[PDB]
């Protein structure tokens, strides 16, 4: 089962602040500390901080701005990370990662998108992607839908409920207008479509909102 | 703080192949090092810990050697799955730290 | 008497390897260049310290961390030399056996 | 009693630094960075152990080595403990005859 | 004797931005440094000891890091007050001695 439960965006306003969530299972030892870490696009691994649940106590990175503050709630196993003050500095993907007291991080949470922007909250409308009637096909033939005018970051793509993972491309969102827009793309042989059901399932955190699209020739 | 140079930052290796992934500490740490892996849009993976010894789940294909400041983490027969970015990182001394990176290229 | 207080300080200083090796690291963390961070290694350096074997490969650079210190130190002399005291008067009851006092 | 078990103590002590001195060798090698990795230094270091000089040359980085290391540390403090208990009872027997007791 | 080497030896920051002094040991002395700031025609006042620990009555902008050879002053938000000289000490081994001095300019 997943260890460690974040959730999947937050959108913050310039100025203001948030309290990231971490809710933890597995086993659980007085020995665990819970880590943070912060990763801005085509960045790499950032130390911010760390904090045993089992006696409160916390320690910082000292080498940047101190955004973070951390608690923990050692009834609901939930650690807790309260940024304030944001700017579009702090727009990253905070991990949170549990460490035995050994050194290592064996297990990470998803990762939470962090967007800071005053723009709004926007629901993804999501169009299928059939071949065109005069589109000739060879042994496998290419379906997709289009995830066009959400914000924030991101959304999760996928094909017939996760059943779906071979032969499938999500390509990375286009901002423009303070609106992203991608497509995702699937591969499945001619023979099996449109005998069998092909449809992509979007989730957008952000908005709390998932929908379904399935593809049916046109 | 302890200092982890990953060279080179990116990696160009053939199919089947052995590749080798260096990082060297700004000082003697033992052995205390440890290594991930984060493929595309995904959460870092622990590969390898304390230099050398192996995690349940995780590939036989992956090795690692080293101590003191030099330490490198080895991937036999490289393929597809393999195209990631690889970190180490230190528990010797406070803070803990990361290195910079590296990306495998096939 | 002597032999309980030998096997009560056996115990008492198992604790306080125990305790120390929590404690150490928990005041360790926070302070840029401490070593004794990991549980494993602070449980080593608390053997190490209440035996005064003295290899120096681990040692506390906190206050707090010194303190602890300090209280494992004593707590290994103290129990090396109740065990001690507990041998001697052990020899000197079995001398007052061979020499019928 | 207190002179035959200073006795057992001190042969005792002996097996257990061939002995300890031979497994350390036999742990360290194999755990990249070990400096106890040969017998006549690793039997210098066993010396070091038991008596607690602390020069800090050479020690152990492996599990069983350090285990091997305990063994050694709680050897010789309960022999040179157990000498000096026994030299008390000495000194106590001998004082119950200046006295005429 | 410990050298200590502040480079650059001028800084030039715009308002508002954070700004960060490098203070480099020729030997590890630990956490043992300290930092002080000198304005025109003013005598040095302490800014920071043991490289990361606060001085009563300076300002919350001021913070420090670093350990062993690599030593950091960090100023967040540079205004106009801050213009001044800035030296780092050490306390680690006899004798004390201070840094070339870095200038601050916005
Ligand atoms: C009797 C003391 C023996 C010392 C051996 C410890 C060295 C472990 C090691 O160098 O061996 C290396 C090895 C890591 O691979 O450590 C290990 O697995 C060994 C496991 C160590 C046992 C963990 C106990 C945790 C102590 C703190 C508990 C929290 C209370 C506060
Ligand atoms: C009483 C203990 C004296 C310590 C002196 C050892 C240092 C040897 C050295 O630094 O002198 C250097 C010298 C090498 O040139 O060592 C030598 O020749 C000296 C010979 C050492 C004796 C070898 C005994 C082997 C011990 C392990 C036996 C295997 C059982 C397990
Ligand atoms: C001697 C008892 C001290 C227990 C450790 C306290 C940790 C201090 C952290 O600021
Ligand atoms: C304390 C007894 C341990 C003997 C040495 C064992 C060597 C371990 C090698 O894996
Ligand atoms: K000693
Ligand atoms: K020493």
């Amino acid at each position: 089962q997943v260890q460690l439960q974040q959730p999947g965006a937050e959108l913050v306003k310039p100025g203001a602040s948030v309290k990231l969530s971490c809710k933890a299972s597995g086993y659980t030892f007085t020995s665990d500390w819970i880590h943070w870490v912060k990763q801005r696009p085509g960045h790499g691994l950032e130390w911010i901080g760390e904090i045993i649940p089992s006696y409160g106590r916390a320690n910082y990175n000292e080498k940047i701005q101190k955004k973070a503050t951390l608690t923990a709630d050692k009834s609901s196993s939930t650690a807790f990370m309260q940024l304030s003050s944001l700017t579009s500095e702090d727009s990253a993907v905070y991990y949170c990662a549990r460490e035995r007291g050994d050194g290592y991080f064996a297990v990470w949470g998803a990762g939470t998108t962090v967007t800071v922007s005053s723009a709004k909250t926007t629901p993804p409308s999501v169009y299928p992607l059939a071949p065109g009637s005069a589109a000739q096909t060879n042994s496998m033939v290419t379906l997709g839908c289009l995830v066009k005018g959400y914000f924030p970051e991101p959304v999760t793509v996928t094909w017939n409920s996760g059943s779906l993972s071979s032969g499938v491309h999500t390509f990375p969102a286009v901002l423009q207008s303070d609106l992203y827009t991608l497509s995702s793309s699937v591969t499945v042989p001619s023979s099996s479509w449109p005998s069998e059901t092909v449809t992509c399932n979007v989730a957008h955190p952000a908005s709390s909102t998932k929908v379904d699209k399935k593809i049916v020739p046109r | 703080d302890i200092l982890l140079t990953q060279s080179p930052a990116i990696l160009s290796v053939s199919p089947g192949e052995r590749v080798s992934f260096s990082c060297r500490a700004s000082q003697s740490i033992g052995t205390d090092i440890h290594w991930y892996q984060q493929r595309t849009n995904g959460s870092p993976r622990l590969l390898i810990k304390y230099a050398s010894e192996s995690i349940s789940g995780i590939p036989s294909r992956f090795s690692g050697s080293g101590s003191g400041t030099d330490f490198t983490l080895s991937i036999n027969s490289v393929e597809s799955e393999d195209i990631a970015n690889y970190y180490c990182q230190q528990s010797n001394r406070w803070p803990f730290t990361f290195g910079s990176g590296t990306k495998l290229e096939i | 008497l002597h032999w309980r207080a030998a096997g009560a300080a056996t115990v008492l200083l198992v604790i306080v390897l125990l305790a120390g090796s929590y404690l150490a690291v928990l005041a360790e963390r926070g302070a840029p260049g401490a070593q004794l961070i990991t549980y494993p290694r602070a449980l080593w350096w608390s053997v190490e310290t209440a035996t005064g074997v003295g290899y120096g490969d681990l040692y506390p650079v906190t206050l707090w961390g010194r303190l602890v210190a300090v209280v494992v130190m004593v707590a290994g002399i103290t129990s090396f030399g109740l065990v001690t005291a507990a041998l001697a008067t052990w020899f000197v009851g079995r001398e007052q056996e061979r020499r019928g006092h």
